């Protein structure tokens, strides 16, 4: 006997529909008619989301339906119009099959458990841009995303593709859709390094996103511009720059292919479905049915892997999410302001067309590709000092006691002068500034300074992260730490360290004028009358803390602690506490500094200071390069000879 | 002038045809400046065709500016449906009860859809809590691909972060329920899982084969257990037996308050909604209901409502809702699965807080397990071996037995009393044994020897004694903070390079230490001339290196500082003194051998600096280590 298998569509007119029954039975003559027979239903797309929905539940599943198809509506309302049947569907977990849905909101399996597509989605394109940026060899690229599921799926995709390799995050912008002006961001792109750019946007943003960066000239050659389909069509086209690399997915307007292939589709997975057992029908009707469909994941199961990799469309195989994988691609060029195809992109690889290669600007051939270093320090006297610009003038013609000017740079930091605390324009002057600025006519960078808001160098706390100007560098705020910094595990693990400029141990200062070891019986016998003195949140606290040998010594530092490094001084010198603890390399020029002070015993906890950066950044392969190459000179050896005053001390006894 | 909202409510299920109709809407709080115009309706079993058609069609000319539901169904989906008429109509709507306080997907921020139910962080916080009170540190998590993954996934990590406790997470699952399995994939990972405590999310429906498959796994039984969001537990009313006994679930309470006081609730918000509303722009809410046309003009105005909606007040009772539109705080309740089909509150849970009521064992030493064989050596000030008397046969008051390989010998002095108060405070007992190859640990060429010979054997996990800490033997084997003060000093009767060579001075000077010593090591590795001249001065033992010091023919002794301070306090004249402030070199101090990585470890650290925590430590030195002479001091 036969069986009459109903399947349901929503398609943008009748002759669509006709070309929908026409298919379906293609597929029946073209199959057992004897065991199994195929019915096709289907109806126009309704004005509203709930009078289609309405019509699925009473014209479409009243007739059993196995599965439906959907297409994008004539008049696009809104976007992703095909949302409310994956939804409904989704209920009794019949299969949907999107024609037209390029979206990438479906691909979650999460909130639309039941969608398939025989399209892949924008965030897909992605593949191309990897495989594109594989044969250019750029590695580093700008990517420039709208703030929805959209762009950051995007986002994801690449981000995926690139996490096989190193991570690659060279730069990721984010801004939110519906905005005109969108200057500032761009102007923060042009920073970094790399000159390559790739962007995802509806064509609304996409017009504002070339507006603006061609009045800051980026769409100028150097420049690489990779897009999705979107941004090249409509208005978007119309604004579009010059030389730019755009997508066109194949048959993506076209219904009908999409139709035959996907109908071809779903009746090998329903022939090769009913070979198994254990079926039910899909619930008839909407009205009193309130239970899921047990066979429809199954059916989604096989449709999935349906293989017929011959059809109307090109390759047909999908992917996890239900999105259809080894799709094609022809890639456009702008060129003469005119749509032109370069190459075609099919399957995993690229193809190139005969067709000259465009890039922005005038190029025969131009794969060009790929400035600034933001810079962090704190406020630690030796190796750093800070007075502020007078007025607008700059900075001081002051002169080392060695007869040279002193050289100075501008440096924005926290003021406490202010009884609300700006980030202030500030001069700051240092043996680490010499020390940047050698680097800088040795490299290649620029240099653009500003310290750290919070005094503190850097510790975990709050989840969150550890707050000071390390945490500056991981944010990125800063992408490289220039100050006197020592050198621990603890920190090591999250960055890339450079080799020490200098090498120096913790030590005790103490007046001298009338501590045998670091460790000292007289520690180890506290006394509530006799003080010793540190910052919490100084690096010193997290030895006490790390360490579990002394980790009974550490509470009675942890006594009457200080906030900077000048009142702990001064607390010894205003006598206010008998003892202070710090890192030699502050704590020996400042020894010299009044000679009232002293220091005493062995560096202990010896260690070294050194500049931070990021494990990823290559640029601190060259830093300690160059740091090693300024110490076989005895560069390092005149910069404390300058810096280390050494004038007016002695050892007392 | 007379401003009457229009509102509408309907029930489904109840359990009744005649289900309780217009048992509310009588007039409460008629202060407030709207008055409520009610339509009610309801409707037996849920269908998005009949629920959309009926919703619609109340709107019809009507107008109505509010709808809350409620049903009698388990049913995920429900809230989502609404939720999606809310998304068009921009009409608000809540709903008090089974699965439209079911959690959902995140809502649309334009859509406006609440829920009585708790939110998943919030429930993932009371599932904390509760490993927390039970004290079960170490769990993993069973996912399903259904929505607020990984809005519980970052929830509990957010959670778990902060925390100080060592808790383990062990594995996190994500298993789609569609690709329904024939692979029973499902049971190929859940058999991987070794953890006792395990957290599942899911829908109502897939947690019954995930139990399944679990009771296939045998996952259910005897000593793990599982914890349960608000979805699977849903009602409550049915419970298929498939869910193992002893399952731990959250949910809110019928019994506190009965479904139309929950349903005077939601009235209560849209009507204080309306009024506040009101208040700020004397304006009324009303708006044209009718979906199937364009939504009414001014309607986009409605922003502001969910913006005054979220945080309402009635009744000394807090409404608050969260951007997701969950209920801030509702309260909430501690359930479990009473034996039988038994749903039996076990926890009440509010704001901040959380309280519980079982005590203990809620529903071969569960704590911890195995044994301890210890290994000594017997020293003049760390531990001392007595010989039993004979005529007791065994040993008396502090003295515990030690065997030794070559007959019982009784141990007792520091060693054993550290030992002894640490066996009390971690509350595990011991074998405790006496070296015989080597004392302390001695190496000849490659290999090891002594106590760390059966620390690496394992034939000891834990050796004790007056054993110095260097770095090798911190390498092989981790090792407990130092009780006490020591280290290398020196001893004799009354870095100059003295020491270093004798030679320099004409008369032939004399000092020498006790071999296979951390301190003859020490010596070879940092100062070889001293060594290999020391050697013809090096002595038996201190007892006899003593005889060499006391009766002449040797000027200097050198040996570990704690057994020389207490030497010094000990002689039979005070013919002995330590040097300068006895201020030693090489500062350390006695520490305790443990296998590696893996160890009681930490447990035994606390431990110790509790015991000078409550000053003991004083006591026993002044007891054990406090010597007579340093007499005139």
């Amino acid at each position: 006997d036969p069986k009459i298998v109903n399947i349901g569509a929503v398609l943008s007119t009748k002759k669509h529909e006709q070309i929908f029954r026409e298919a379906v039975n293609q597929a029946n003559f073209f199959h057992f008619t004897r065991k199994i027979q195929l019915n096709a239903t289907s109806v126009t797309h309704r004005p509203n989301a709930i009078q289609m929905a309405l019509s699925v539940c009473e014209d479409l599943i009243s007739s059993q339906v196995y599965a439906i198809l959907v297409s994008h509506p004539p008049a696009p309302t809104d976007h992703l119009t095909p949302t409310p049947i994956s939804y409904t569907a989704g209920f009794y977990r019949i299969p949907v099959i999107g024609l037209t849905t390029r979206m990438s909101i479906y691909s979650d399996k999460s909130i639309h458990l039941s969608f398939l597509r025989t399209v892949p989605p924008y965030s897909h394109q992605a593949l191309v841009w990897f495989e594109m940026m594989r044969l250019f060899n750029w590695n580093h690229v700008i990517l420039i995303v709208s703030d929805d599921h959209e762009g950051r799926a995007a986002q994801k995709k690449l981000e995926t593709l690139l996490e096989e390799k190193e991570s690659k995050a060279d730069k990721v912008l984010q801004f939110e859709p519906g905005t005109k002006n969108l200057t500032a961001l761009l102007l923060e792109a042009k920073e970094l390094e790399a000159r390559v750019i790739i962007l995802s946007a509806s064509e609304d943003d996409a017009t504002a996103v070339y507006k603006s960066a061609a009045m800051l000239d980026m769409t100028g050659a150097g420049y690489v511009w990779l897009v999705g389909e979107r941004e090249i069509s409509g208005s978007a086209l119309r604004y579009a720059p010059d030389g730019i690399i755009g997508l066109q997915l194949i048959n993506g307007k076209n219904e009908s292919a999409h139709i035959s292939d996907a109908v071809a589709v779903v009746a090998q997975a329903i022939h090769e479905l009913f070979e198994m057992e254990q079926i039910t029908d899909p619930p008839r009707g909407c009205v009193g049915n309130t239970n899921i469909w047990k066979t429809g994941p199954l059916f989604k199961r096989v449709l999935m892997s349906s293989k017929y990799p011959d059809g109307v469309t090109g390759r047909i195989e999908f992917n996890e999410d239900g999105d259809r994988k080894f799709a094609q691609y022809s890639i456009m060029n702008l060129q003469n302001r005119k749509l032109v195809q370069v190459g075609i992109f099919d399957g995993s690889y690229i193809i190139q067309n005969d067709r000259k290669i465009i890039w922005p600007g005038g190029e025969t051939e131009r794969p060009q590709g790929y400035t600034r270093l933001k810079i962090v320090t704190i406020h630690q006297e030796p190796f750093v000092y800070v007075r502020p610009t007078t007025s607008d003038g700059t900075c001081r013609e002051e002169y080392t006691i060695n007869g040279d000017p002193i050289k100075k740079v501008i440096c924005n930091g926290p003021d406490e002068t202010i009884p609300g605390r700006p980030t202030v324009p500030q001069c700051c002057y240092g043996f680490c500034v010499d020390l940047l600025i050698k680097l800088a006519r040795e490299m290649d960078f620029t240099y653009e300074v500003h310290l750290v808001a919070d005094g503190k160098f850097g510790t975990q706390e709050r989840a969150a992260a550890w707050n000071g100007m390390m945490g500056e560098l991981l944010s990125g705020q800063a992408d490289m730490i220039v100050a006197p910094l020592t050198i621990n595990n603890e920190r090591a693990q999250y960055i890339e360290f450079s080799k020490p400029f200098k090498y120096q141990g913790l030590t005790i200062l103490v007046k001298k004028e009338i501590i045998t070891g670091i460790n000292d019986p007289r520690l180890r016998n506290p006394s509530d009358k006799f003080i010793y003195a540190t910052v919490k949140q100084s690096s010193v606290d997290i030895y006490f803390r790390r360490q579990v040998e002394l980790s009974t010594m550490y509470r009675h530092m942890e006594k009457h602690n200080y906030e900077s490094a000048a009142e702990a001084i001064q607390a010894v010198r205003d006598n206010k506490l008998h003892a202070f603890i710090w890192d030699s390399a502050v704590l020996e020029f400042e020894a010299s500094q009044k000679c009232d002070l002293v220091t005493t015993g062995e560096l202990f906890f010896r260690s070294g200071f050194g500049i931070g950066m990021r494990k990823d950044s290559p640029w601190k392969q060259e830093v300690s390069l160059n740091i090693l190459k300024s110490h076989e000179n005895g560069f390092m050896e005149e910069l404390d000879k300058t810096w280390v005053r050494y004038q007016e001390c002695d050892s007392r006894s | 002038k007379h401003p009457n909202m229009d509102i509408a409510v309907i029930l489904v299920g109840t359990t009744e045809e005649v289900a309780i109709k217009d048992v509310h809407e009588k007039d409460d709080f008629h202060h407030l400046p709207v008055t409520p115009r009610v339509e009610l309706v309801t409707m037996q079993e849920s269908d998005p065709k009949s629920i959309i058609t009926r919703i619609c069609d109340l709107m019809s000319d009507k107008k109505v500016q509010g709808v809350v539901f409620g049903d009698d169904t388990d049913q995920e989906a429900i809230a989502q449906i609404l939720d999606f008429i809310s998304v068009q109509t921009l009409t608000p709507i809540l709903g008090i009860h089974g699965g439209s306080s079911m959690i959902m997907a995140d809502k649309e921020e334009a859509s406006m859809f609440f829920q009585f139910g708790p939110s998943i962080e919030q429930q993932a916080s009371v599932m904390l809590n509760i490993m927390e009170e039970y004290d079960w540190y170490i769990f993993s998590i069973v996912t399903t691909y259904f929505p607020g993954y990984q809005d519980f996934e970052n929830k509990v990590r957010s959670t778990i972060e902060n925390s100080f406790v060592g808790w383990e997470l062990e594995e996190v699952i994500h298993l789609d329920m569609s690709l329904d399995d024939i692979d029973s994939k499902i049971q190929n990972q859940l058999k991987k899982l070794q953890s006792p405590v395990i957290l599942l999310y899911c829908t109502k429906e897939e947690a019954t084969y995930i139990f399944e498959v679990a009771h296939s796994v045998g996952l259910t039984g005897y000593g793990f257990t599982w914890i349960v969001p608000s979805l699977v537990a849903g009602d409550t009313d049915t419970v298929p037996d498939e869910f193992p006994t002893g399952l731990i679930s959250v949910s809110y309470d019928e019994w506190d308050y009965d479904l139309p006081a929950r349903v005077r609730d939601g009235i209560a918000i849209i009507t204080t909604a309306a009024s506040t509303m009101l208040s700020e722009h004397n304006s009324i809410p009303q708006s044209k209901s009718s979906c199937n046309n364009i939504q009414e003009s001014r309607v986009y105005e409605a922003h502001m409502l969910k913006r005054y909606l979220i945080n309402v007040t009635f009744e000394g009772r807090d409404l608050s809702f969260s951007e997701d539109g969950y209920q801030m705080h509702p309260k909430l309740v501690i359930i479990l699965l009473n034996q039988e089909r038994k749903w039996e509150r076990v926890g009440k849970y509010k704001d901040r807080s959380l309280k519980m009521w079982p005590v203990f064992d809620l529903y071969s030493e569960e704590h911890k397990d195995e044994h301890l064989s210890i290994v000594t050596l017997e020293e003049a000030p760390f531990v001392i071996v007595e010989d039993v008397d004979p005529l007791s046969g065994t040993c008396m008051r502090n003295t515990v037995p030690c065997r030794k390989q070559i007959i019982k010998r009784c141990c007792k002095g520091f060693c054993i009393d550290i030992l002894k108060k640490i066996a009390k405070t971690v509350k595990f007992t011991y074998d405790l044994y006496l070296v015989t190859n080597g004392k302390h640990g001695k190496k000849i060429n490659g290999v090891w020897n002594g106590m760390i010979g059966e620390v690496v054997t394992k034939r000891a996990y834990m050796a004790v004694g007056s054993l110095t800490i260097n770095e090798e033997r911190s390498e092989v084997v981790d090792f407990s903070v130092p009780f006490i003060e020591t280290g290398i000093s020196v001893m004799v009767s009354r870095s100059d390079k003295k020491f270093q060579r004798p030679n320099d001075f004409s008369p032939a000077f004399r000092f020498g230490t006790v071999p296979n010593g951390s301190t003859e090591r020490n010596i070879r590795n940092n100062y070889l001339e001293m060594h290999s001249y020391m050697v013809k001065f090096n002595q038996r033992s201190v007892q006899d290196a003593l005889l060499s010091l006391k009766s002449g023919k040797l000027d200097a002794f050198i040996y570990d500082a704690a057994v020389l301070n207490y030497m010094a306090g000990r002689d039979e004249g005070c013919k002995l003194v330590t040097i300068g402030s006895g201020k030693v070199f090489a500062t350390t101090g006695y520490g305790i051998a443990i296998q590696k990585d893996s160890g009681w470890k930490r447990q035994v650290d606390l431990a110790i600096l509790q015991l000078f925590g409550d000053g003991e430590m004083e006591e026993l030195e002044a007891l054990w280590l406090t010597g007579i002479c340093h007499n005139e001091k």
